[PDB]
DNA sequence: GGAGGGGGGTGCTCTTAAAGGGGCAGGTCGC
DNA sequence: GCGACCTGCCCCTTTAAGAGCACCCCCCTCC
């Protein structure tokens, strides 16, 4: 498929071998976070790695991960390799989410710093470069969907920043639940059409007042019959269904911090405390790297 | 046996005067006669410095777990965590079957404080009293073992292995262990301001147990002959014995269901002592305040009559096989009690909201004049 | 000079109260049961009846308008110290009571009584006043209801 | 205090009259007066009818591990097996710090008998006596905790929990847990005829400890002086103390290297006490015979003075933190004892081939005329 | 500075027995046993017959702006005014630095009563006791002067002169002067019924000072040791020293903001005497009534225990560096306390509304049973 | 000398009802 | 058709007032 776990496993193995060689040549005592008394070492196999070792091991890869040529990986392919690692972990029974689990916060920070000042490359003769990261890549790796509270919250950001074209972090932050409205707007032309979509005003500062054109000033999502698992309307409806009743009807913030503890039959997944600015920026920095979103925003702003 | 209303010594061909609690020497302060000293000793047992390891260059998860209860130990292989606990309780009830069940429930309660619904294996420590006639030991220990095993069966685990030793006082206890994935349990350090505290079992079990011993001694009985009669004391004894023998498996299940942040078991010390212990673990600056105190019927008055012996009001009274002290948001807690009270899965059991999580201090306290909720005698 | 604590119960029927000391038993018996008396408030239209002599002195405060208690913060005048103590809770922002079902915190039991209506609890209450069937939980609450409402007057 | 060679009560602001062993009624039988009743109770608590499950229509490995000790419990994840042991004892040695090491070694002794070399976690139980003076407790208990933690460090394990209780006699113990793959432990049921049993530590520590305790009082010491000199106790006591503080970890590793068919721990029931138990679980029709008892220096003669209080010759002499009993083949035993005597790193110790193995009924037996070897003390 | 740590005589080459307070005959009635007579003398020196000047055929402010303190004395140039004050207190705290700060604060407090928040110049009167040895004089006096200058710096003024004289007792004081426009000071002669008095500092500083000096006299301590523990006395002394060493700049600044009618200070004569003096000044016919009396924690108990020595409940206990008795309207007072507790500039402190203003005959009283408010030792 | 009884008055905690301000929800008039 | 304005009714909170106990103060006392 789009995402290959073997590549991530190989990169992790190479880094682990190099780090083990460095540690053994330094021959400095260092104790692992495991219960048994043993010298700290990064397992050559991902699965056996402890919860803490993966975090520290993953954090350093952002600075020491090499390739056959020896050139440091570019940010996009590095993010792709981390996604491959996550796919490998999911395949072999590990349930940890390296991008959302609270125990993996530092890895997110280092990845955000690496991806902070990245820009698309026009280096190839073609004027548009296709990023390795793709929409189908994140979907396959269970980054996007209704699996966990954090992934769902990320999914809304993905579709919000694609359709509403809210590339900037401030555009997202200004968003609030009250401003977003859902209208069936059922068309009598098609019986039982059951059209549904959410509209949001765009922050276009113009001297003229009033609604010049309904479509020009607003962006509306659309149902996806190709897969019910991907319909932005369905996910948005499921998002509200799993949020506290108090927050609905509030005009302060749209995104809510996930609950650290959730169950499949839990009525509520989200707290009443909006996500922090740093977390918002960290999530955004990763979403822009996608190829589909990147080209969508490139076309929108240019036109 | 469970079906029989009570353990009658004559039926088993033992002397009528025989009392299981006779071997132990009950004290007003319970098994925890020193509170600060035993607390410091327990902290010293868990005291460890090399585990900081430069904090592992970040917010490393604590191998100590809660620090004071149900330590979680990461494993080399599988990315799993070992979660095991241990607790020992001397006999305090006259029915050996029920007392063994109580010991098993007390041992398992610590796991349920971290939302570990299912247990892997359980060990048993069976102390044998020196001052016990050989004939008696052959009629009581089988009952205690059977109760322990039945409780283990009710908890989805089997008691295999253990140890048997001789001690002046009968010692009952064990070790409950579970090898579980990270998402299976709840680390109690996520409490935030605005939350509420939920208690799954009423307080005042120690008073009810102790008073039943005074029902025979005319010297001690006269000190409370006015405040509390005898039939209500017997009812409170029956209810405390039945309450101490339940299991918090449903509590753990609803804990996972309803977005719980932190929890702890009210076993030994007291509700206030355990609340103070819990507050220290919180990452944030949150201080607990306890407004209510569910106490068995006609037990607060006995505490007042007995003076400093018990001290229910101050929350320092020891408890055995006590309930959980969860920390849920308001709406989840409101739904929590409704579901546990009348669940379709099993039998109904009440739960009360007793406090509010205040911000700033990382300390626990009880308002100067707490309200007493006299738990109805199962009517 | 505090004597050691002993508990003695008023053996008279209808009074199951237990007192903190034998000393207080004589006072309880004399002032409550044995001393059967009736007084009338001097106010022209009060028409109330108080058997004790202590109660009348308090009642005189109600008819007059002498306010000798001043709040520290808002300088508001109150007729009794405990009324001020309840008032100060507004300025300190403390809510001691708390409902045991939905975790709803209030400042006074009057607010809590209102909240219990949502969590309908009068069903499990057994006590009630004979006149208007108030459906209280405890006993002395019926006495308080008979005092504030259904007052005993001429 | 680790470097200190002995316990100096005067050095801790304590009167010389203080003795750690003073808090326990040391009987010749040791911890448990009965063995038939205690064995029956342990078998009762290690027996579960639902456990058999018609052998799962196959050859299911026992869930009780050795059957009598160190139970192995299959897990849901990855085919791992949870192996854990529990053992509690009372002080028998005056030195506090060395007592903690002995207690730690006792808990792990069962674990090493299954072949497990490395341990994950180790809880502990600290029984603080109510008779102990407040001033002593704040200074004596920390010595036990520190020694126990040091022993855990020696064992490559960390103490990350436990429990504290009040008990007329100081109670020390803990539970050690190891989650290991099937190729990391040895099930002791493969013994075959034509093998030899190897005991890795000298027998008869209880005799030395008890007589050393009698040293002070002259009522009993008068008769013991006739059979042995006083100065023998001082060195014998030190040897027993030191032999009860060295872990069998090295011996555990050599079982893997030398095709150890079975092994056990000599503690509590005695060398003949565990010989029968180890035999009853062998799936092959075999019997053990002990042709040699390597008694501690002159302890065999001392046992002759007291007719039955010790009973070493019959083999039912209680031992604390005793060595293993490995049923290697004849060829392996030759190199096994040599290897443990002169390890590459050092710290070797002598191991004695107590006897042999012959086919027949599943029972153990000490020959009618056992030989005695007096181990040479090291100084 | 001595703010970092308590003044230790040894650190400055002074003997342990040394105490600064030894150079004054402290008494419960303060530095003036016949308070009434000193009032007569102060009136005698203030009163001047020529100042009436036939009323100048009009109604204008008097030279003695209020006839009791902080004379205004209008000048010639620019129609300005010269508000000037003086005060002298003998040492009452062991710390020399804090004592100098207290003297400076007391000197400045008179101006802040009139709403003046700026001081152009200040003088200092430093008196050295005859009994003090030479070695002490050069070690304590520099600290006193440093504290005085530090206090002056915080007040936006500088000590630029003074005088030094020999005295049997240490005499510490100064004189504050300010030349201000007619609209920069509140002349405390306005007062209307309906206003509410406001106090900025708790009373009972003299009691705390006296008790702290009774911790060395065995005869006096035993009389009072029953009612108050030593820790309470220590914390009360610390709070009183911190309060007495605090400037009223914020209160004076807020006086203008919240439309203050009249104000004074509680330095000497107690709360009742100063209110009585203030009442006479009011143009209207208004009499004050004081219902609340904020006192330092536990000092009231000592005050009543000692007998007719302090009489805080009678509002006669003398105070040093006391607060301001500000007359404000009801809503302004409600706001006044809120802002002074958490100022925008920060470093707020609590204030109380201690009474009301009613139509009368220019007098002040205290209700029969004042509601004593125990101010806690915050931080 | 004296601890114990009698008589009186009082603060404190609890309880209930009454008063009151805020806010949701009608009917009427104007645009 | 939509809104502003007046008014009515309910909700929830705060103030006002009674009940009774524990307590102190004073006085008297006959042993
Ligand atoms: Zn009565
Ligand atoms: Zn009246
Ligand atoms: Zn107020
Ligand atoms: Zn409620
Ligand atoms: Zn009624």
């Amino acid at each position: 498929n789009s995402l290959k776990p073997e590549e991530g496993l190989e990169v992790w193995k190479n880094w682990a071998q190099t780090k083990n060689a460095e540690l053994e040549k330094d021959a400095q005592n260092r104790l692992a976070p495991i219960g048994r008394r043993q010298l700290l070492r990064f397992q050559e196999d991902l699965i056996s790695s402890a919860v803490a070792e993966l975090n520290y091991g993953l954090c350093l890869m952002t600075r020491e991960a090499r390739n056959g040529e020896g050139e440091p990986y570019d940010p996009d392919v590095l993010y792709y390799i981390f996604l491959c690692i996550q796919k490998y972990l999911f395949e072999n029974g590990r349930v940890d989410d390296i991008f959302s689990d609270l125990y993996y916060v530092r890895f997110t920070e280092w990845l955000h710093e690496v991806l902070k000042d990245v820009q698309p490359r026009v280096t190839p003769l073609g004027y548009v470069l296709p990023s390795h990261v793709t929409e189908e890549m994140l979907w396959e790796c269970k980054q996007l969907g209704a699996h966990s509270p954090s992934t769902l919250l990320t999914t809304l950001m993905f579709f919000n920043t694609k359709y509403f074209l809210l590339k900037t972090v401030d555009q997202h932050m200004k968003l609030a639940f009250s401003k977003v409205l859902r209208q069936t707007k059922k068309n009598p032309s098609n019986p039982k059409d059951k059209s549904t979509s959410i509209r949001y005003l765009k922050a276009l500062g113009i001297h003229q007042t009033g609604q010049k054109v309904t479509d020009d000033m607003y962006a509306e999502q659309t149902e996806n019959p190709e897969n019910p698992l991907r319909c932005p309307i369905k996910l948005y409806d499921f998002y509200l269904f799993k949020c506290p009743q108090s927050v609905k009807g509030r005009n302060d913030t749209f995104y809510l911090t996930p609950e650290p503890v959730v169950a499949p039959n839990s009525p509520i997944w989200y707290s009443v405390q909006p996500i922090s600015r740093e977390q918002m920026g960290q999530m955004l920095t990763r979403i822009l790297v996608i190829r589909e979103i990147q080209e969508a925003i490139a076309v929108a702003n240019a036109s | 046996m469970s079906t029989r209303e009570s353990f009658n010594p004559e039926s088993y061909e033992l002397d009528k005067s025989f009392r299981l609690t006779r071997f132990t020497e009950l004290k007003g302060t319970g098994c925890k006669v020193p509170q600060d000293v035993l607390q410091k000793l327990l902290e010293s047992l868990q005291e460890n410095h090399f585990q900081e390891d430069e904090q592992f260059l970040g917010a490393v998860m604590p191998r100590l777990g809660i620090g004071m209860d149900t330590c979680v130990i990461p494993l080399r292989h599988g990315g799993l965590s070992l979660v095991q606990t241990t607790d020992y309780i001397y006999p305090i009830v006259d029915d050996p079957y029920m007392m063994g069940r109580i010991a098993c429930a007390n041992v398992l309660s610590d796991l349920y404080a971290m939302g570990v619904t299912e247990c892997d294996n359980m060990l048993m420590l069976l102390g044998v009293s020196n001052k016990m006639t050989d004939r008696e030991r052959d009629k009581v220990m089988p009952l205690i073992i059977q109760g322990f095993k039945d409780a283990a069966e009710e908890a989805g685990t089997s008691v295999t292995g253990g140890q048997t030793v001789l001690n002046p006082w009968i010692v009952l206890g064990g070790v409950a262990t579970t090898v579980c994935q990270p998402n299976e349990f709840i680390m109690p350090d996520n409490a935030v301001p605005g939350d509420v505290l939920v208690l799954t079992k009423p307080l005042g079990t120690q008073v009810a147990v102790a008073v039943h011993q005074w029902l025979d001694i005319p010297e001690k009985w006269n000190k409370i002959k006015l405040v509390v009669t005898q039939e209500d004391v017997e009812l409170a004894y029956q209810e405390a014995m039945m309450n101490m023998a339940r299991l918090n498996r449903t509590a753990a299940g609803l804990m996972h269901t309803f977005n719980a942040h932190a929890a702890t078991d009210i076993t030994g010390f007291g509700i206030l002592g355990h609340a103070q212990n819990l507050a220290k673990q919180q990452r944030n600056e949150v201080s607990f305040v306890i407004h209510n105190l569910p106490v068995l019927a006609k037990m607060a008055a006995v505490s007042k009559a007995c003076g400093n012996m018990f001290g229910l009001m101050h929350g320092t009274c020891p408890e055995t096989s006590g309930g959980l002290l969860i920390c849920l948001p308001r709406e989840q807690a409101a739904r929590f009690c409704a579901e546990i009270k009348s669940p379709k899965y099993g039998e109904g059991h009440q739960a009360w909201i007793i406090g509010i999580v205040e911000k700033g201090n990382r300390t626990a306290r009880i308002i100067d004049k707490p309200r007493i909720i006299e738990v109805a005698p199962q009517v | 000079k505090k004597p050691p604590i002993q508990y003695v119960r008023c053996e008279m029927e209808g009074c199951g109260t237990v007192l903190a000391h034998p000393r207080y038993l004589q006072h309880h018996i004399k002032y409550q049961h044995l001393l059967k008396k009736k007084y009338v408030c001097p106010h022209p239209s009060c028409g109330r009846l108080f058997r004790l002599q202590k109660q009348l002195l308090r009642h005189a405060k109600h008819h007059t308008d002498q306010r000798d208690y001043i709040c520290e913060y808002c300088a508001r005048a109150f007729k009794s110290s405990h009324n001020l103590a309840v008032h100060r809770m507004i300025h300190t922002g403390e809510k001691p009571l708390q409902c045991e079902i939905c975790g709803f915190t209030c400042r006074q039991k009057a607010s809590l009584n209102w909240h219990m209506k949502k969590h309908d609890a009068d069903s499990f209450y057994q006590f009630s006043c004979n006149i208007c069937g108030k459906k209280f939980e405890k006993k002395d609450s019926v006495v308080a209801h008979k005092a504030k409402s259904h007052p005993e007057v001429l």
